[PDB]
């Protein structure tokens, strides 16, 4: 999932998983303990909330979206600096 | 470990004045000399610095020559003259380093527990800050290789001496625009925006060419896993991040009301000073 | 001008409504404008009732547009304040 809105509830880990509702918790919190993962947990709906995720081997889609998104941020750090920089340049002069 | 290298002014014009030195060659030579300074704490300070012989050819571009002699005979005489300063390490040129750049720090750890290096630029194309510092440690790597020994970079600036001051900022005489308050951040104001983009310039590039040349050479550790820390932390969300705005507001508020009582009351009793002795002057005068 | 003007006032909270009082109010009882109000406009005929959709604007990237127009006024209080000349 890409990591914007991957707040995960139980049903999606029990299904992947395999395993029962009440063991769930323990298989999130001895990744917690072992520290391959990062976040924290709400049980009203049993959302796992993410915040991490593992580095892994750069592929080809992965080379890409690395291209793509970097030069996305680029750009429009660029573009917003431009204004900036001109719209209060002759002030700095 | 280091904290961080303080290089004075005195140095790089040391360094200068060494081009300058061996300008005269001109024909393949690199400006190479060695360093001093004094371990003050974690930070770091230079105070000196001084040449060495060096030369490097084409073929088998292994060849380099530190003369120890020179070391010895000189260095006696700078400590001689002076017993607070012995060597910290050495420098070069630096266009960037190149692969002869380890050997040395191997020849010079002899004298130098941790022989830091310095690498500036003679030629002040960069846009960036110069006088770079690197420091070699060992990162032994899980794919078993036995000892990788890379330098690192430690960071580095500028710092300052009262004597020093008198002699930089009287050579200067040339660019004030500071008038230092709400503005002497500004022109700096561009400068990072605008390298924050020469650095991410350097990235996709360095993205783009890996890609094609380096035979597959994507950095192998440092890729995947600072990319991540990279695709970790840019935090554009929305739940509370709008509601840092009445902070904004705060921040917008003391201000305005700052400005707008007392601005205008100071500049009013100005205006009620100069035209008390606007008309009482003028009805002597006329 | 007041066809199109319950036209317009029908998309607030008239969050549903039976179909003949607004056969009263619009006119023409059981027409082809029904179908006219029904499919040019939204409304969806339902079962005796003119059913409203919902919309939503979240103010979710603007955070930004704030941030932007508050750069422009702020860039303007310390441009008026920079001033010398």
């Amino acid at each position: 999932r890409p990591a914007n809105h991957r707040q995960l509830t139980f049903e999606e880990i029990a299904k992947s998983a395999k395993i029962t509702v009440n063991e769930v918790e323990l298989l999130v919190m001895k990744a917690l303990s072992v520290g391959l993962v990062k976040g924290s947990i709400d049980e009203v709906d049993k959302r796992v909330h993410m915040t991490w995720v593992q580095p892994r081997v750069l592929d080809l889609q992965q080379i890409k979206g690395m291209k793509d998104r970097l030069e996305f941020w680029c750009t429009d750090v660029k573009s917003m600096e431009m204004l900036v920089e001109h719209q209060a340049h002759d002030i700095l002069t | 470990a280091v904290q961080k290298v303080v290089v004075h002014p005195l140095v790089l014009l040391s360094v200068v004045d060494h081009f300058n030195r061996i300008g005269k060659v001109g024909n393949q030579k690199r400006v190479v000399g060695v360093l001093l300074g004094s371990w003050q704490k974690k930070v770091l300070d230079v105070s000196n610095s001084f040449a060495v012989p060096f030369d490097e050819d084409d073929k088998d571009d292994s060849v380099w020559f530190l003369d120890h002699d020179y070391l010895e005979n000189m260095y006696g005489m700078f400590k001689k003259v002076n017993a607070r300063e012995r060597i910290v390490g050495w420098y070069h040129t630096g266009p960037k380093l190149h692969k002869n750049d380890i050997a040395i720090n191997e020849l010079m750890k002899r004298y130098c527990p941790n022989s830091v290096l310095v690498i500036i630029d003679v030629k002040p194309k960069d846009l960036g800050l110069p006088t770079e510092a690197y420091i070699s440690v060992e990162e032994v790597h899980d794919d078993g290789t036995p000892t990788s020994k890379t330098f690192e970079h430690v960071t580095s600036e500028i710092g300052a001496e009262e004597a020093e001051e008198v002699g930089v900022e009287h050579l200067l005489r040339d660019i004030k625009d500071t008038t230092v308050g709400t503005l002497s951040q500004r022109i700096t104001n561009q400068v990072h925006g605008l390298k924050g983009l020469n650095s991410k310039l350097l990235d996709i590039r360095s993205y783009l060419e890996k890609v094609a040349t380096g035979k597959l050479p994507i950095n192998h550790q440092i890729i995947y896993q600072l990319q991540d820390v990279f695709n970790l932390l840019p935090d554009v969300s929305l739940q509370e991040f709008v509601k840092a705005f009445y902070l904004k507001t705060n921040d917008q508020m003391v201000v305005v009301y700052l400005a707008s009582l007392i601005r205008s009351v100071v500049a009013l009793h100005n205006l009620i000073n100069n035209k008390i002795a606007n008309r009482d002057a003028e009805k002597k005068e006329g | 001008t007041i066809r199109d003007e319950i036209a317009g006032c029908i998309e607030k909270a008239y969050e549903k409504i039976l179909f003949t009082e607004a056969t009263r109010i619009l006119f023409f009882n059981t027409p082809k404008k029904m179908t006219d109000y029904a499919k040019k406009r939204g409304w969806v005929l339902g079962p005796n009732n003119y059913y409203s959709f919902a919309s939503q604007q979240q103010k979710p990237e603007d955070t930004t547009i704030p941030s932007t127009e508050l750069a422009k006024q702020v860039i303007e209080y310390a441009r008026q304040l920079e001033m010398i000349v």
